[PDB]
RNA sequence: CGACUCUUAGCGGUGGAUCACUCGGCUCGUGCGUCGAUGAAGAACGCAGCUAGCUGCGAGAAUUAAUGUGAAUUGCAGGACACAUUGAUCAUCGACACUUCGAACGCACUUGCGGCCCCGGGUUCCUCCCGGGGCUACGCCUGUCUGAGCGUCGCUU
RNA sequence: CGCGACCUCAGAUCAGACGUGGCGACCCGCUGAAUUUAAGCAUAUUAGUCAGCGGAGGAAAAGAAACUAACCAGGAUUCCCUCAGUAACGGCGAGUGAACAGGGAAGAGCCCAGCGCCGAAUCCCCGCCCCGCGGGGCGCGGGACAUGUGGCGUACGGAAGACCCGCUCCCCGGCGCCGCUCGUGGGGGGCCCAAGUCCUUCUGAUCGAGGCCCAGCCCGUGGACGGUGUGAGGCCGGUAGCGGCCCCCGGCGCGCGCCCGGGUCUUCCCGGAGUCGGGUUGCUUGGGAAUGCAGCCCAAAGCGGGUGGUAAACUCCAUCUAAGGCUAAAUACCGGCACGAGACCGAUAGUCAACAAGUACCGUAAGGGAAAGUUGAAAAGAACUUUGAAGAGAGAGUUCAAGAGGGCGUGAAACCGUUAAGAGGUAAACGGGUGGGGUCCGCGCAGUCCGCCCGGAGGAUUCAACCCGGCGGCGGGUCCGGCCGUGUCGGCGGCCCGGCGGAUCUUUCCCGCCCCCGGGGUCGGCGGGGGACCGUCCCCCGGACCGGCGACCGGCCGCCGCCGGGC
RNA sequence: ACCCGACCCGUCUUGAAACACGGACCAAGGAGUCUAACACGUGCGCGAGUCGGGGGCUCGCACGAAAGCCGCCGUGGCGCAAUGAAGGUGAAGGCCGGCGCGCUCGCCGGCCGAGGUGGGAUCCCGAGGCCUCUCCAGUCCGCCGAGGGGCACCACCGGCCC
RNA sequence: AGACUAAUCGAACCAUCUAGUAGCUGGUUCCCUCCGAAGUUUCCCUCAGGAUAGCUGGCGCUCUCGCCCACGCAGUUUUAU
RNA sequence: CGAGUAGGAGGGCCGCUGCGGUGAGCCUUGAAGCCUAGGGCGCGGGCCCGGGUGGAGCCGCCGCAGGUGCAGAUCUUGGUGGUAGUAGCAAAUAUUCAAACGAGAACUUUGAAGGCCGAAGUGGAGAAGGGUUCCAUGUGAACAGCAGUUGAACAUGGGUC
């Protein structure tokens, strides 16, 4: 079978695909069921905003992306709890809750803890009995909008750094170094070995 | 233009509840306009029809100022039998020929109860 | 087709009769059986290569191709000799891309239609469209497609005010929004130049929605209009200007035929 | 000469091509998304004034009551032709019925053969009296009733 | 002997409930080949698929971590784009083939055993009443369930108990209505624009032409269909947050049923076993020194257990809490109930089925499974006269037509019938070449040129010039008379009464914060505003080119059509 | 009618009028398609960038199952960077001077910054003469020996990364 | 007797998987203009087939001839060897 | 300068069918088809024109999309021939004369003669299976392999205690 110059080509079509194909007529038809469904979301809810529980901010698992953020899942138990609120209290407030994600880094927890002082700065609620306990006055005809658009804080806002000049001084272009990473590479790999190769130098006695 | 999305624009649907239609629903497909000095007094376009209308034809080969009375309304063909609309056979005997009542004007009507009531409610929409 | 070509079951005979080698159906009694069975060359037989509803129906183009094609499309619509060439009547019509009011948007009967278009020479179009909604030609009376019928003009607007509740039922009329437009309405068929009617903040929002060469467009996302090839293109003009015909050899007319 | 054979052409006949029409298929997409021990799906037979198929219904059998529509059904007779009497025809469907087999349910499946309980008649309780109706499958769930155990005990002759 | 208790049990046409069966497109649990491909053939591939078997729903399954990770760390499932034809597998051949990230759709999270505390504080049935209709429930007496342990607080995110502190009055379904409901809540019924206007074709007309400088009438109704053919107005419907009639459901308010929550500290409480793991053996997976499942044997622990991707120790650390349970979403649908659309097929096509199709009929049966649409506008489906007994015909009639006469539209070709013409010994036929005849066709038959120009003959019209009248048009230079064009620039003009942006700046400017010994401190660092700067583009006087498709007057010779003069 | 020419078409085949095969005769049906993937070629758009392909925004307007928009939706795909089994590393030289025994020898300071040779379309400089008395003078057209900086690309040398 | 087992037997019948596979036979539907071959090499469980070269076609690209001597090439001679 | 199988390219105002565009196209005053000793055009694919039939839709040009072009496959399905008024209607001994009804008699009915099955029957009755075939009347287009005035045919009506 195979000819002239051409690549080797491994499709896989021995395997009788004809009888499994999902085909996408149906496409337009579901963008309209779920416009038409999030509408639905719209004007059944009231004053509380569509995607309205607020997302926390999470930097990103990796090497590859730890260098951008992201909106996690649900405020630290511990985060949300700096603010002083209970569980089951926040998600009626419409704070988003997870109890699997822990806090290494107090500058990511704070920055949450800025970000729920942020939400109860933002948050205007109503009551059912005007007793005015964490309640609104009559305030800006539920203000000016009663629904938001893609998270209520934008969550991404990449924070960027300007550092914005400086001179150079002496000693650091005169000792810094490609090979303070090689010195340090090649160190980390020697720890175990020269460790133990001293040992052994100071057991033999 | 077809504004409704659950309405027939199709030719083959249309044909379809045509031919087989219900008999009361077979009532308003087969209806009459009146004459033009009656509507000014009802205040209505055309009006279903029966049993002793009288009855101007206006198209066919039947054409012109014959107001007699009608006496069959067949539904099942589309078709009503007037009285004065003849031809013979061949054999001797007369027969009534058919004509369908979109080419039929209406002089004179039947008054009862149920006629009235369709003409009020006819009258006051038209508004 | 996609399953029930061939229902259908058999098998074939093979050497020992003189028919031929096409599947022929088990049984007896009933006349079919005996006959010939799947194939394409058979009564009843399945179709060469049935045809697959996961052929490439779609097609996608590219985004700046697009918006080449708007602003060509356009560009067409503003030159008399190319919009009296798709066919159009603009013979007594007022001068072209044609600015109404913006109070237009806001109509609601449509003899102001009717009005309206008698006074801007354009129903003169419109009286062909009725001398053109004759019936189809072919088969498809048959498939719900029963009327032709050739276009007129469109109105390009923005704001809707009731112009649509309009100009609705005009016959062979398109009415379409600014922000929104098709290359299918704005050049039907692929023959540029259709005869467009522009309202004022409609034709005063193409500044702001294209941009000018020195500009951007304030209204889309990187999007220039696109760098031209020629710039002045008068061919004649150019081939009689004093610097061509200074540098030019000669002209050389004499025809020289074949010598006996 | 005719006879015959062949080639065309007009006209006739065999046959049903082409063309045109379409109450039909396939394909996509939408909204719902519900079957049966209160006896299903399926099968059998039956039922119309004239009726065999198709459809429709089930001894109330080409459907009844009601609701809506307001005057026909139709190949032919006939009838209430009424409709300020309760109203012809169709459509809907929320009332009433649904014969035989089928998980099919008394036992079998040969319309065979029974067993109780009750009413009608008739030897005025019965005895295998005729008609009429109900009940009478299996598995199992909790509850109830009857009673078996040198299972383990008490109290005890 | 005799009774009584309980446990194991059986009996019933006992009181009352329940399962069975069906459709099976999509889903779930097991079982499971082979053709095919490797150019042969076993492993592999076909494929954990077709067929077999069992269960359910409008979705199912899955699910709130014995997870991914390996660094600034994430944080239930399901689905889509990518990771990817990639790591891996494999006679390392043919081939097979994941996942975590990342971006989307959707987002909802919880309970129980154990641990003890509350006297079984709980539950089912019966009895008797309560209650309002459409029907099912709450208050009293007895009989069981039940200590081999119902119920309340309780769940690994900790929780409980006792202090003390802080403040706190809630929530729940019915019920009766006033009111609204994102195209404007769902269902069905009946209804709503405008020509048959004149003339005219035709068997019939829905054609063909026309209606006062306001274009004949209606248009939120020109989609489509019917009606002797091609219809916005002749009829049904179409248009519309149009109109009313009935039926149903989801958004405010008189009476029931229920109610201590939050913080810190002290005290003690804190978990799932023949299961995890290990051995092996099958099968499966990309999973390889064994991914998962399963049988057999061996069989656990508590600072424990599983994992962390090459077996095996010695570790350090990361991370989760197994062997109990439930849960909408987005996802899937070639079966079923309605429905609209089609660059589809138009009867030998399309389903096998446009039709009395899963039918006629074959096979005992499992099963197999066809053909067959078309009169006309309307039946007006040929009365009567006349041969034969009738079939079949000649006259007659109806129809625009019987050259549409009951498989009836058009009715080709094969083949056959007769009439006309022509020919006939090397089977017919064919190519080249003329010929003969026939056929219609074309000309008008020797009688065929057309229009141009001038010099001649005969009647009528009005020029040209040449000026005056008046319109329109083309053609030129000063930039002329303005604009605008194109640019070097000046004002930096709008800079905060500006548009866009800028990893240009500015602790000499605020604020949410971190710092040093209640405050200031400039010792550095985070973030929102502000405003100089540019870099383009919205202004104002000036010059530098240009009058270039950028349009107007001025004036110029020369064209021009209409008036009036003049042969 | 006649002269002359004249074997029956498809098919395999070294060869078919073949004593080779299929073909009684007419009508209709009837056979290189579509999806994926790769490769070269070509048209078009953009250009160190490109791409909405999956989503969201538009009012729900017949054609709309269309089209239009996003950009703090550019995640990602493919490309800009390679090589090694892997740890990993990852592409600038040339000119005028200086320091050491200025050597099989490396370093120090300026100044442009992708080497060189042969070929090499096109372009530029062109001596030189060429057009009615003669001098005397600048534009000018065309020819132009020879010379010059040299594209794409090929052949070869040097260098740089692993 | 390899018989018979529903006119079917040295493995029945029916339906699916299945349009199984085939290097092997047969067919492969409009005209015109241009260009126009191979049965050879090497290897293959290769010998009725492919792979690869050879042969063929197409699409381009880079140049030169248009004005006493060109550049280049060859199934040819000549002159040397 | 022209050859051409296998083959590859190019041009097509060649044809068919469907879709946007255009033709103020076309037509009940006759569209499609189909036929045509009718007139032509093109090298050719194929087309235009006249006449005849039929009676309701159809074609050009620019683009787009094909399930798109037949002489062949022991082609599939449909249809008709030459063979052809040919083979053939030959198993088991057999008919004849007259008469009636009837358009019509080698076969139907009656009557007489000549016959054969010859009691293991060409007879009298059933089980299986067939399901109205039984009986009667009526017609003579089918069917009964000639014919029919007949039937186990068609049509109507009966009968199975
Ligand atoms: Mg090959
Ligand atoms: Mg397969
Ligand atoms: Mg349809
Ligand atoms: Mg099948
Ligand atoms: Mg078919
Ligand atoms: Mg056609
Ligand atoms: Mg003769
Ligand atoms: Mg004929
Ligand atoms: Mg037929
Ligand atoms: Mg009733
Ligand atoms: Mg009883
Ligand atoms: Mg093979
Ligand atoms: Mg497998
Ligand atoms: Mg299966
Ligand atoms: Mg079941
Ligand atoms: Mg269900
Ligand atoms: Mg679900
Ligand atoms: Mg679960
Ligand atoms: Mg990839
Ligand atoms: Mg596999
Ligand atoms: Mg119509
Ligand atoms: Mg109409
Ligand atoms: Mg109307
Ligand atoms: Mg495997
Ligand atoms: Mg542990
Ligand atoms: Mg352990
Ligand atoms: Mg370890
Ligand atoms: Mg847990
Ligand atoms: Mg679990
Ligand atoms: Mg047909
Ligand atoms: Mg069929
Ligand atoms: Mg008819
Ligand atoms: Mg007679
Ligand atoms: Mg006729
Ligand atoms: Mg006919
Ligand atoms: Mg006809
Ligand atoms: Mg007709
Ligand atoms: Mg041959
Ligand atoms: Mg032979
Ligand atoms: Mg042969
Ligand atoms: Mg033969
Ligand atoms: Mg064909
Ligand atoms: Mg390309
Ligand atoms: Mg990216
Ligand atoms: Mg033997
Ligand atoms: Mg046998
Ligand atoms: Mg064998
Ligand atoms: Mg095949
Ligand atoms: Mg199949
Ligand atoms: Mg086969
Ligand atoms: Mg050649
Ligand atoms: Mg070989
Ligand atoms: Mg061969
Ligand atoms: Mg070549
Ligand atoms: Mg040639
Ligand atoms: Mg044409
Ligand atoms: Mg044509
Ligand atoms: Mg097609
Ligand atoms: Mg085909
Ligand atoms: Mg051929
Ligand atoms: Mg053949
Ligand atoms: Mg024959
Ligand atoms: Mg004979
Ligand atoms: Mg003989
Ligand atoms: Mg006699
Ligand atoms: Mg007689
Ligand atoms: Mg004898
Ligand atoms: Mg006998
Ligand atoms: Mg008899
Ligand atoms: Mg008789
Ligand atoms: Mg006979
Ligand atoms: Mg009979």
């Amino acid at each position: 079978a195979p000819s002239r110059n051409g690549m080797v080509l491994k499709p896989h079509f021995h395997k009788d695909w004809q009888r499994r194909v999902a085909t996408w007529f149906n496409q337009p038809a579901r963008k309209i069921r779920r416009r038409k469904a999030r509408q639905a979301k719209a004007r059944r809810i009231a004053p509380r905003p569509a995607s309205g529980p607020i997302r926390p901010i999470v930097r990103c698992p990796t090497v590859r992306y730890h260098t951008k953020v992201r909106a996690g899942r649900g405020f630290s138990l511990e985060e949300l709890r700096v603010a002083g609120i209970h569980k089951k209290v926040a998600r009626t407030i419409g704070i988003s809750v997870d109890p699997r994600r822990r806090n290494k880094s107090t500058e990511s927890l704070q920055a949450n803890v800025q970000r729920l002082k942020e939400y109860r700065s933002k948050l205007i609620l109503f009551p059912r009995k005007p007793s005015a306990p964490k309640k609104g006055d009559s305030s800006a005809e539920e203000l000016k909008l009663a629904t938001q658009l893609t998270g209520p804080v934008m969550p991404v806002r990449n924070v960027y750094k300007k550092e914005k000049a400086r001179v150079i001084t002496e000693e650091e272009k005169n000792f810094k170094a490609f090979a303070s990473l090689r010195m340090a590479r090649a160190n980390a790999r020697l720890f175990g070995i020269r460790a133990k190769r001293a040992k052994e130098a100071a057991e033999q006695d | 233009m077809k504004f409704n999305p659950f309405v027939t624009s199709d030719r083959s649907k249309n044909r379809k509840r045509h031919f087989n239609a219900p008999s009361h629903i077979r009532r308003k497909i087969m209806s009459s306009p009146l004459s033009k000095e009656l509507r000014q007094k009802y205040n209505v376009r055309s009006m279903p029809i029966r049993k002793d209308d009288e009855v101007q034809v206006v198209r066919g080969h039947y054409k012109g100022q014959q107001i007699g009375k009608v006496v069959q309304v067949y539904r099942k063909k589309y078709v009503i039998y007037i009285e004065r609309v003849q031809r013979e056979k061949a054999n001797g005997t007369t027969v009534h020929v058919g004509i369908h009542p979109s080419k039929v004007v209406i002089t004179r009507l039947k008054l009862d109860k149920d006629r009235k009531k369709i003409l009020e409610r006819k009258a006051k929409s038209r508004q | 087709s996609e399953l029930a070509g061939h229902q259908t079951s058999a098998e074939s005979w093979g050497t020992g009769r003189a028919v031929a080698r096409i599947p022929r159906v088990r049984g007896g009694g009933t006349h079919r059986s005996g006959q010939g069975a799947f194939g394409n060359m058979c009564r009843g037989g399945r179709m060469f290569a049935p045809t697959k509803t996961w052929r490439r129906w779609h097609r996608r183009v590219n985004t700046t191709q697009k918006r080449y094609a708007i602003c060509s499309a356009l560009a067409a619509s503003a030159l008399p000799a190319l919009v009296m060439s798709k066919g159009h009547r603009i013979e007594e019509v007022p001068e072209l891309p044609l600015v109404v009011e913006d109070k237009v948007e806001g109509y609601k009967k449509t003899k102001e239609a009717v009005l309206l278009l008698k006074k801007l020479k354009a129903w003169n179009d419109i009286k062909k469209v009725y001398a053109s909604q004759r019936m189809r030609a072919g088969k498809g009376k048959m498939r719900n497609r029963r009327r032709i019928q050739r276009r007129g003009p469109c109105i390009i607007y923005n704001e809707d005010n009731g112009i649509i509740k309009a100009f609705r039922n005009i016959p062979g009329i398109t009415l379409l929004n600014v922000s929104k437009l098709n290359i299918l309405k704005l050049a039907p068929g692929g023959h540029v130049g259709r005869f467009c009617i522009w309202t004022e903040s409609a034709f005063r929002k193409l500044d702001e929605l294209y941009g000018t060469w020195r500009k951007a467009a304030s209204l889309k996302s990187n999007y220039n209009l696109p760098m031209h090839k020629m710039i002045n293109t008068d061919l004649s003009r150019i081939l009689k200007s004093p610097e061509i015909q200074r540098a030019l050899r000669a002209p050389r007319k004499k025809i020289h035929r074949r010598v006996l």
